[PDB]
């Protein structure tokens, strides 16, 4: 990911 | 059952959220902040001993996060107190100035 992650 | 007053910040940057979350070294600690893009929030949280951030998108009267969607931000947070948000981590400890003072 970049500065933000993906949620489940 | 999630209560916005315990985790919601209308005016708080990413750096400020990180400074707050450094003070409570518990995975599952989290807060939610409005972002200065319209119809956007971030959940700033601790998982795997680290601080991470995810975006929540508003569209009409609903908020979206990945494969999930809810009638309100409070309902989204309620769901992710009961179901994992990031790997196995659930939202567990809402963080605010009040919490930290204690």
């Amino acid at each position: 990911p970049g500065f933000y992650v993906e949620a489940n | 059952q999630a209560e916005s007053k315990e985790w919601y910040h209308a005016s708080l940057t990413r750096a400020q959220a990180e400074h707050m979350l450094m003070r409570v070294p518990r995975d599952g600690a989290f807060l939610v902040r409005k972002r200065n893009e319209p119809n956007s929030y971030a959940i700033s949280f601790r998982a795997e001993g680290k601080i991470k951030h995810c975006r929540v998108q508003q569209e009409g009267q609903t908020v979206m996060l990945g494969n999930s969607e809810f009638d309100s931000l409070v309902d989204l947070i309620s769901y992710y107190e009961k179901h994992p948000l990031y790997r196995k981590m659930k939202l567990r400890y809402p963080i605010n100035e009040e919490a930290l003072e204690k």
